[PDB]
């Protein structure tokens, strides 16, 4: 029977500083007992100052990342070039999540 | 002749004119002027925008379609908002599916077949908005004008809009000259903004009335407006 | 599940109805009344499926209540109860079925007389003198098939309900918390403030 | 593509006319003629066959119509609306009833499908209405013989003789003098050819004249044997041999 | 492209009357008369044939008076056709009440629902709406015998007395005259067949000219009966009634 | 899919069929709402052309929306009662979700609204008539009465008629109705709204219909008899003078 | 009364579709384009006025491919030809889809010739306002089509639309009685640049650019192939050579 | 307006003018065809204009092979011509696939005829301006001639023709059936069939014809096929010697 | 006759030109902008003396940033309205955050062309153009206190000061002369209280014409008569001084 979910490995690690941010993660990308590779990046830059990961299933975590990057190009042209403050892109990223409620993306997400 | 064929766009007159795509065609004339141009590095628009009182903003006439392209506007706006949104769509479409930026000869086949759709079939109107589109490709500068019968042109430089035939024979003047502004963005809008003053009976280009846009080989599409002009006055 | 009875005797319908709500491990509540006016003389009770349970008695009553409005005139029992169990029968083969258990009480005005109807979820639907939905008719069936008059006054009816009440208070193992009583009759609805002391 | 066409053609002159409606009657009218007789033990349709050309095959050109094994239409109009009024007929005959009740229709209700059919034809988006004027004929155990007229409108009427299209003021006026409620079916069969030759013009024989009954059972175009409660067809078409037969006798 | 051939069905005039509407009206006036008559221990429905020939089957025919249900009739002026569109649904929905309710549908109901159907053709859809206006003679438990009357627009009304189709006016002076409150079923045949007779474009009202219904306590039983009348039927109350 | 525009601009900037509509309410029967301190009285006048109506069972004209709000109307009966059974059915759709009854002025949006919409979608045309709403807001003794019209404006009134010679009644209300001093009985709040059909009506005993609405619910049509007691009593003091 | 030709699928007395005749107008206002058939393939080509210097040289396509083995070129309204041939792709790609093998011209040439008869069915529509001339090589064949805006098709030998037919034609006319065997791809090419340049006499007024295209099976394996640099120049001397 | 004139609605003396002016366009062409039974084989003849010289002429066609047992010629314009053409294609297979028996040659007509009634009835659908001619060797009634056109009528024939000199043909015919007296040319072989049909072709329009003045379709059983140019001229040298 | 969407000889929809002249017999609205805020007044015009007044709802609001004025077919205005506070309350949803004025103003006027007959563009039947204009103000962090002016065309433009309604060029002469750019809160509610004053059929009071403001402190309100009242007072007096 078709399983439509897999399991990439990695681990990724978020800190707030009092006037910085750092969001780390491995490079490595796994399947079973496997390296697929050893430098795949999982962490992204997403433009207005915001960096994403969103780790488990990688063809989960990219369609989201991929989707959030496109939301910040759209956030753009509607609203005349504003900047996406981070409480905001929150917000929206839990919508796009919430969208796929009975089908989820498997990731733990972290920006 | 006119008066029983220019009911809608289904309609041929007996000398084989589609009248309503005519009629649309005229409310580009009466939009506020705008050139575009460009050399081998970088491609320019520049609009004059109309207000409505001395109270009023000026209408912006430039729209940016994505980091490559972007256009300007005469005629009915929220035409030009309508396809411009479906352009960014094009370009988004190209970027999220091939991983390829939209060349800007398709982007013109594209509002081409869009623009057509509405010409042929009941209960449609046709466009009423004119539009220029610059780009900056995989094989360098262009702009293209479309007109909403459907039909669009790749040139090298042209105005639409009221009194456009000036900037247009100053163009066709400029056009050795104009062509080689490599590498000299300044230069070439220098070169857009005297287009754009042959096209003045009018009155004078002022800083919340002049607007700019310019795309090139390591620039992204952008727009100046106000202050950001005032350097071209 | 809850406990829903009903007598009908000589010219009114009593409606007994248990009070405890339980979710899971906890009794979340001891004064819930399972309980719709339908309209100024026919009262619904329910038990079943959590949320199903009100959707449904609401839904019912918004029905009446906007037929009661249209033809400013209140359907008999009869009518009320025909219309009920064909909500449930189409509810049955729908794509998630009401799992809700009805009893309804009421007094039609034109015959003079109480009538009591019984409707499972299924929409099967009986006229009787007496009944209850779920495990209820089990305790008390063979008191109300002894001690039941259909010339009974309300007085007897209660003393009556008193017993079956009292006969599964002893014998069921759920502690549903009690009963709210209602009466229909001629002069339309109303509850019986002391079961608890009556 | 796509029908946008969905308001009605037909509609209220200030008057109170129904223009389409006239105008379908006028085309009856310039119909060729068609009769129906009704006796006390069958019932007769008939009408010209009025051939378009010497080198058309006419008999590939029924204008006499079985709807059910008891029950046959004729028209006045426009043959291509009748047609496809026969087509909708026949169907309409099993999915509203035989599959159903698992018997065909009365001769009313099959003639009350078929004008509603037409009804419709009056009032839906972007249809004209049938050109045609239908008499239908039937039997059914509860109502015995039957014969019906059905126009353009909708409208039907049951009666006891009647004709349609080109000539029928004098056919109906014939009609009126020769009818009477003891005929038999071959007085009928005999009257219905009489009224016949006045509306026609050229040859009047069983090549050019066109005549069906409903009448007994003919257990020999059934098709099988041994379902004794099947007796099979009362509808039948009469041959060239019996119409001819029935013309010395004229 | 369409659009031009569209008679725009509902639509005002400048007066704000709806076209279609006043034109189907006309339609209906021509049509044979149709008489109503309510009284305590009953109904009368009495109506015209317009046009007949020797050849028309009247044994067999119905043109004016329709069943609805076994406590509720119709008498139909205007396109006979249409009237049959909306007999069947409302037939539909007389047994869609019954289904439901347990209960014969009351008359009320079953009128308005009738009248909505012919009001949607006046407000929505381009079509041309249904050519007829109804008399409903019914009974149910609430409210007795009862008259209605609906036409084209989907207005209805209720009556003691009243007529549709040719003669209207002429018809409901004569009923206004002589109707009486506590006037019996019996009188009111007489009533509604006068009316008719004196109305007429027809040279005499003979029994091959009308159709006729009652809709009576059935006289001994305890409960409802509608008697359509058979030709004989008419024949014989025509002379009862002194019209020969 | 009928979807033809009937509801559009002419160079002028009117809507014909909105317009049009108004010509129908114009040629309907006469309707009058009068509130009081505690109370709202609705009269309609009823045609004299046919008197032999049978008007225990002929729909009346005043409805009530649910159990302390009515309506009536002016214009085409047929459209009235699309309106009608929309309003019962958002009334009983309001108790289920909202778990209170309707305000008045809730009822009265819901109705314009639905009359704007058929101002501005195809294949329909405008509804044929305005409106009257009456009544009680729940628990509130202050009284409601509002006008809706084809187009979809609506608005409240301390008193209002609608129909034929509206013109008429409505002069006599504007130098009749004391806004300091509303009718303080339900007797005399009602004497106002017959005395102002009387202005049209012309020997209307049995030719005027009334209804009192009062706080909780409490609505109330009045009989043939007790109407024509209040006319009765407006003739004889007509006659001191 | 008349108005027969305000509406597009109606009959007039004399049975013409006058839109469709109105849309020939539009087409014979085009600039003009034709098609020769040579011995192996075929020959597209098309003459673009210089509106004015501004236009880009070389850039503005009019002849397009379809699959891989198709070329169209067309007369008209532009934006239409492009409508025609976006269908003419999906109807293609359709076809190889299901039977593997690329579309046969014939095939094809009816696919265009319904979808354009299509546009004259209804007056919801409007018809094309294009001829077009395409062809291409397939598994027994050059074959080369020209399709009116009533959708009417045939095979040519060569063929001619817009403001210069009447030149183009008879130019046309003369190769083929010059050259009763066959002509090659080579031959085809210039002889095609050659008759554009003769067509330009009607539009003298302004410059023009020529876009000439070949599928031809020696010469370009039966694909299509716009004729590019030398070949295209050498072409062009050709025709300046043999203007004079 | 004459509205009534542009869509398929009745005009006041009751005609669609509209399924008229069809038939008028039918003639457009300025062809003729005619078709004959033989004895076991059915055969349509129709002339083969081409004007310009810049056509391919065998391209220029009227005569269709809708199904392996059946052929059809069109009267008309030739859009509408293959608009009917593929229909009738798609028809034919359709009714092989769900009833599993090649479609008649009746049954085809009348489904066309069908089809037609339609456009003679919905405003939407304009009539097409054609007449079909349709022919085979029935398997159960043998050879087979049915003509549809823009009013929905079809009937059988046994022989008919079609076009602008159609009436010419046509008492031609008239005159050859009134003397044999049966209904169909009395012929074993199709090639005399053929023969037959181009002679009363030639004596009824006073014409004599090339190989490329005609096209020609053959039914025989289990076979519909057209002719090319040299079968044709073939059949010219015969009819030449002996007359 | 002849389609909704036709343009006319001049380029222009006919649609909604005669659109453009419902409004101008509109009662009058006249907006002004400030630093300290922006104000919206406008003319109530009750069509009798037995309208209560306070039910004429002419200016409304938005969101707590947002409100605007109309003028024209104001039941044309419903639907705009709650699709404005539908689209301002899902931005906050979607992003925590109030939604721009110009968006919102933006996202109104796209409603605007979505009329025909069964179109050849997407999917939006509504059978006519609005015939209502409106005056939408607010307040936004990126660009401060904003007035704008929607059309039924789908144009939006912004203004410093702006009139619609009957009075309107009459006015927005008067807006021309006394608008600058320093002008405070007061000032800016005088100002439109006079203007109304002036074009008025009516003798200006406080229950024939109403005002409101939106400022970055307190939000968008609606001043009660009593409020309105004091600052006519105000105004009378502040004329009689010369």
């Amino acid at each position: 029977q078709f399983n439509p979910y897999g399991d990439n490995g990695g681990t990724i690690l978020g800190i707030a500083g009092e006037d910085f941010a750092v969001l780390a993660g491995d490079t490595r990308n796994i399947t079973d007992y496997s390296i697929n590779s050893r430098y795949e990046p999982k962490v992204f830059d997403c433009g207005d100052n915001i960096v994403m990961s969103a780790n488990g299933f990688a063809a989960d975590g990219d369609a989201l990342v991929k989707r959030f990057k496109n939301s910040v190009k759209w956030y753009h042209f509607d609203h005349n070039d504003k900047k996406l403050s981070i409480n905001s892109a929150a917000r929206n990223i839990q919508h796009l999540l919430y969208g796929k409620r009975f089908f989820p993306y498997y990731v733990h997400t972290i920006i | 002749f006119r008066n029983n064929y220019d009911g809608d766009t289904v309609t041929f007159s007996p000398t084989g004119r589609l009248f309503q795509v005519e009629y649309a065609l005229e409310a580009i004339k009466q939009g506020s002027v705008t050139v575009g141009l460009r050399s081998n590095t970088h491609a320019v628009l520049v609009a004059l925008k109309r207000n409505a009182d001395e109270l009023s903003s000026y209408q912006k006439k430039i729209i940016k379609c994505d980091e490559h392209m972007g256009l300007s506007l005469a005629g009915l706006a929220p035409d030009a908002r309508v396809l411009s949104n479906y352009l960014r769509q094009q370009c988004n479409y190209s970027s999220l599916v091939f991983n390829r930026k939209l060349a800007v000869e398709r982007a013109g086949h594209l509002l081409c077949d869009k623009a057509q759709k509405n010409t042929q079939s009941y209960g449609g109107r046709p466009y009423g908005v004119g539009l220029l589109i610059i780009g900056y490709d995989k094989s360098g500068a262009h702009l293209l004008e479309f007109q909403p019968s459907g039909n669009v042109t790749e040139l090298y430089g042209t105005a639409i809009g009221a009194r456009s035939q000036g900037a247009k024979t100053y163009l066709e003047r400029t056009l050795d000259t104009f062509i080689k502004i490599d590498g000299n963005p300044d230069e070439l809008i220098k070169a857009g903004v005297e287009a754009i003053s042959q096209s003045l009976r009018d009155e004078s280009l002022t800083v919340d009335n002049l607007s700019i846009a310019i795309v090139g080989k390591d620039t992204p599409f952008t727009i100046y407006d106000g202050e950001a002009v005032a350097k071209y006055i | 599940m809850d406990i829903i009875l009903g007598i009908r005797v000589q010219d009114s319908v009593i409606l007994a109805s248990s009070k405890a709500v339980t979710r899971g491990i906890s009794v979340l509540k001891d004064s819930d009344d399972k309980t719709r006016q339908l309209s100024p003389h026919t009262l619904m009770s329910f038990a079943g499926e959590a949320g199903d349970t009100v959707q449904f008695a609401e839904y019912i009553q918004a029905n009446i209540q906007l037929y009661s409005i249209r033809e400013d005139y209140e359907l008999s029992p009869q009518a009320v109860s025909s219309f009920v169990r064909q909500e449930l029968a189409k509810s049955i083969r729908s794509r998630r079925p009401y799992q809700v258990n009805v009893l309804i009480g009421g007094y039609d005005k034109k015959k003079n007389k109480p009538e009591l109807y019984q409707i499972d979820y299924l929409g099967t639907k009986v006229e009787l003198p007496y009944g209850a939905h779920g495990y209820s008719g089990f305790y008390t069936f063979s008191l109300l098939d002894h001690h039941y008059r259909p010339d009974m006054t309300t007085e007897e009816g209660l003393d009556l309900l008193k017993l079956c009440v009292q006969e599964l208070e002893k014998r069921m193992p759920m502690d549903f918390k009690g009963v709210i009583v209602k009466i229909v009759d001629k002069d339309g609805i109303r509850q019986v403030d002391d079961f608890q002391a009556q | 593509m796509t029908d946008r066409y969905s308001f009605s053609l037909t509609t209220f002159s200030p008057s109170g006319k129904l223009g389409q409606i006239d105008y379908a009657l006028t085309a009856v009218k310039q119909g060729v003629t068609s009769l129906g007789i009704k006796a006390t033990n069958g019932v007769v349709i008939a009408t010209e066959k009025k051939s378009s050309s010497p080198l058309a095959m006419s008999e590939t050109l029924s204008k006499v119509s079985l709807l059910t094994p008891d029950i046959g239409a004729v028209y006045s109009g426009m043959g291509p609306d009748y047609r496809v009024l026969v087509d909708k007929s026949r169907k309409v005959a099993h999915t509203s009833y035989k599959r159903i009740y698992g018997e065909y229709p009365p001769t009313k209700l099959l003639v009350s499908e078929v004008a509603k059919i037409m009804q419709e034809a009056t009032q839906s988006g972007g249809v004209r209405p049938f050109g045609v004027s239908l008499l239908i004929a039937g039997h059914d155990e509860f109502n015995g013989f039957s014969l019906y007229q059905v126009d353009p409108s909708g409208s039907y009427f049951p009666w006891k003789a009647t004709a349609i299209g080109k000539g029928s003021v004098a056919a109906k006026t014939f009609l009126e003098k020769r009818w009477n409620d003891e005929l038999e079916l071959e007085d009928a069969i005999h009257i219905a050819l009489l009224t016949l030759k006045e509306s026609v013009e050229g040859e009047f024989n069983g090549d050019t004249i066109e005549l069906a009954i409903i009448g007994d059972e003919n257990p020999d175009l059934l098709g099988y044997t041994g379902i004794p409660t099947d007796k099979g067809p009362r509808f039948r078409k009469l041959t060239s041999q019996e119409i001819n037969d029935r013309l010395e006798a004229l | 492209g369409s659009r031009r051939y569209d008679s725009r069905t509902t639509i005002f005039s400048p007066e704000g009357r709806l076209y279609q509407v006043e034109y189907a009206l006309e339609s209906i006036s021509h049509a044979g008369t149709a008489i109503g008559i309510m009284a305590s221990d009953g109904i009368v429905l009495a109506a015209e044939r317009k046009v007949t020939s020797t050849l028309l089957e009247q044994d067999t025919s119905t043109e004016k008076l329709y069943k609805l249900n076994d406590k509720i009739a119709v008498a139909v002026a205007g396109l006979t056709a249409d009237a049959e569109i909306l007999i069947n649904t409302a037939r539909i929905h007389a047994q869609n009440y019954l289904k439901t309710y347990n209960e014969d549908i009351p008359v009320e109901i079953l009128v308005r629902r009738l009248s909505d159907i012919k009001q949607g053709y006046t407000q929505h859809g381009g079509l041309r709406p249904f050519g007829v206006s109804f008399i409903y003679a019914g009974y149910d438990d609430r409210y007795g015998y009862q008259l209605y009357t609906s036409n084209p627009s989907g207005n209805y009304t209720g009556w003691k007395a009243i007529s549709v189709g040719a003669n209207t006016s002429a018809a409901q002076t004569l009923l206004q005259m002589d109707y009486k409150d506590d006037m019996k079923v019996d009188d009111a045949i007489e009533l509604a067949l006068k009316t008719l007779s004196k109305t007429t474009d027809s040279s005499a009202l003979t029994y091959d000219r009308l159709e006729f219904a009652t809709i009576r306590k059935g006289a001994n039983d305890g409960e409802v009966y509608q008697k359509i009348f058979k030709p004989q039927e008419i024949k014989d109350i025509l002379v009862k009634t002194g019209i020969t | 899919g009928y979807d033809r525009a009937l509801s559009i601009f002419s160079p002028d900037g009117h809507i014909f069929q909105v317009e049009y509509a108004l010509e129908a309410v114009k040629r309907g029967t006469c309707a009058v709402g009068v509130k009081g301190k505690n109370c709202v009285v609705l009269g309609c006048e009823r045609r004299s052309t046919l008197k032999l109506q049978d008007t225990r069972i002929t729909p009346s004209k005043v409805s009530k929306i649910d159990s302390h709000v009515v309506l009536s109307f002016s214009g085409l009966n047929a459209d009235s009662r699309i309106l009608i059974e929309k309003a019962r059915v958002e009334a009983q759709s309001h108790r289920l979700t909202l778990e209170d009854p309707v305000t008045v002025e809730y009822l009265t949006r819901y109705v314009a609204g639905v009359q704007q919409r058929y101002t501005q979608s195809g294949g329909v045309r405008p509804f044929g008539v305005s409106t009257l709403i009456a009544g009680f807001d729940p628990r509130d003794d202050e009284p409601k009465l509002y006008q809706t019209e084809p187009s979809g404006i609506y608005s409240s009134w301390s008193a209002q008629t609608i129909g034929r010679n509206s013109k008429t009644v409505r002069e006599f209300l504007e130098k009749n109705y004391d806004r300091k001093e509303p009718p303080a009985t339900v007797e005399e709040c009602v004497k106002l709204t017959v005395r102002s059909l009387l202005e049209v009506v012309q020997t209307g005993a049995k030719n005027i219909e009334i209804t009192v609405v009062k706080p909780d619910s409490d609505i109330v049509a009045l009989s043939s008899e007790e109407i024509n007691q209040y006319v009765t009593q407006i003739e004889q003091e007509k006659q001191e003078q | 009364g008349t108005g027969y030709d305000l509406s597009n699928s109606v009959f007039s007395p004399d049975g013409r579709n006058f839109q469709v005749e109105y849309a020939v107008k539009a087409v014979e206002n085009g600039t003009t384009s034709i098609g020769i058939k040579c011995n192996d393939g075929v020959v597209f080509a098309v003459e673009k006025l210089i509106t004015s210097k501004l236009l880009v040289p070389q850039k503005n396509v009019k002849i397009q491919v379809v699959d891989r083995h198709i070329g169209c070129v067309y007369s008209g309204l532009i934006p239409d030809g492009r409508h025609l041939v976006n269908r003419g792709r999906e109807e293609a790609a359709s076809f190889k889809k299901l039977y593997k093998t690329p579309i046969p011209i014939p095939a094809f040439a009816d696919r265009l010739g319904q979808y354009v008869q299509a546009h004259t069915l209804y007056n919801s529509v409007r018809p094309f306002g294009v001829s077009t001339i395409f062809g291409g090589v397939d598994k027994n064949g050059a074959h080369l089509y020209m399709l009116e805006p009533s959708g009417s098709y045939w095979g040519y030998k060569g063929a001619a639309t817009g403001k210069g037919r009447q030149s183009a034609k008879a130019e046309l006319e003369k190769l083929v009685d010059h050259h009763p065997e066959g002509l090659s791809a080579r031959e085809a090419v210039k002889q095609a640049a050659k008759i554009i340049y003769l067509a330009h006499e009607d539009n003298k007024e302004k410059d023009f650019e020529l876009e000439i295209s070949w599928c031809s099976l020696s010469e370009t394996n039966g694909l299509h192939k716009f004729v590019k640099g030398d070949l295209l120049q050498e072409a062009i001397d050709f025709a300046q050579k043999e203007i004079n | 307006a004459g509205y009534d004139r542009h869509i398929t609605i009745f005009s006041p003396e009751g005609r669609l003018y509209q399924v008229e002016y069809a038939f008028k366009a039918t003639n457009q062409t300025n062809i003729n065809s005619l078709a004959v039974r033989g004895k076991d084989c059915t055969v349509v003849i129709s002339q083969k204009k081409v004007p310009d010289k810049l056509l391919d002429p065998t391209t220029v066609s009227y005569i269709f092979c809708i199904s392996r047992t059946i052929g059809m010629v069109v009267n008309g314009p030739i859009p509408d011509a293959r608009n009917a053409a593929l229909r009738a294609k798609a028809e034919a297979a359709e009714f092989r696939y769900k009833y599993g028996y090649d479609m008649p040659c009746d049954v085809l007509a009348k489904r066309m005829a069908n089809l037609s009634q339609i456009y003679t009835q919905r405003a939407y659908m304009r009539p097409l301006g054609v007449i079909l001619t349709f022919v085979s060797v029935d398997e159960e009634l043998g050879p087979s001639i049915y003509k549809t056109d823009p009013a929905g009528y079809y009937v059988g024939y046994k022989a008919t023709a079609t076009g602008p000199k159609q009436q010419e043909i046509t008492t031609n015919l008239e005159n050859h059936f009134k003397k044999s007296k049966i209904d169909h040319i009395n012929e074993e072989s199709w090639e005399k069939v053929v023969e037959f049909a181009i002679t009363h072709m030639i004596d009824a329009l006073g014409t004599e014809f090339s190989k490329n003045d005609l096209e020609v379709g053959v039914a025989t059983k289990d076979k519909f096929f057209t002719l090319s140019a040299e079968n044709i001229e073939e059949r010219l040298v015969a009819i030449a010697e002996q007359d | 006759d002849r389609g909704v969407s036709t343009f006319s000889p001049e380029g222009r929809l006919f649609q909604v030109e005669y659109s453009l002249e419902a409004i101008k017999l509109g009662s009058t609205a006249i907006g002004i902008a400030t630093k300290e805020g922006v104000v919206l007044g406008v003319e109530k015009r009750a069509t009798s003396p037995l309208l209560e007044s306070d039910s004429i709802e002419k200016i409304v609001e938005i969101d707590r940033h947002i409100g605007c004025a109309m003028s024209g077919l104001t039941a044309d205005a419903r639907s705009m309205i709650e699709h404005a506070r539908t689209a301002a309350v899902t931005h906050n949803l979607y992003y925590d955050e109030d939604i721009n004025v110009e968006s919102l103003t933006q996202s109104v006027c796209d409603l605007a062309l979505r009329f025909g007959e069964g179109a050849s563009g997407e999917e939006r039947l509504m059978s006519r153009p609005f015939g209502v204009a409106l005056l939408i103000a607010g307040h936004d962090a990126d660009d401060g206190y904003q007035l704008f002016h929607a059309e039924p065309s789908g144009t939006f433009y912004r203004y410093n000061a702006k009139a619609i309604g009957s009075g309107s060029e009459g006015a927005q002469a008067e807006l021309l002369n006394e608008w600058h750019s320093s002008l405070t809160l007061k000032e800016a509610e005088l100002l439109v209280l006079k203007i109304l004053k002036q074009v008025m059929e009516e003798k200006l009071d406080e229950n024939n014409a109403q005002l409101s403001c939106i400022t970055k402190q307190d939000g968008f309100k609606i001043y009660d008569n009593e409020k309105t009242a004091e600052l006519i007072k105000e105004l009378k007096e502040k004329e009689a001084a010369e």
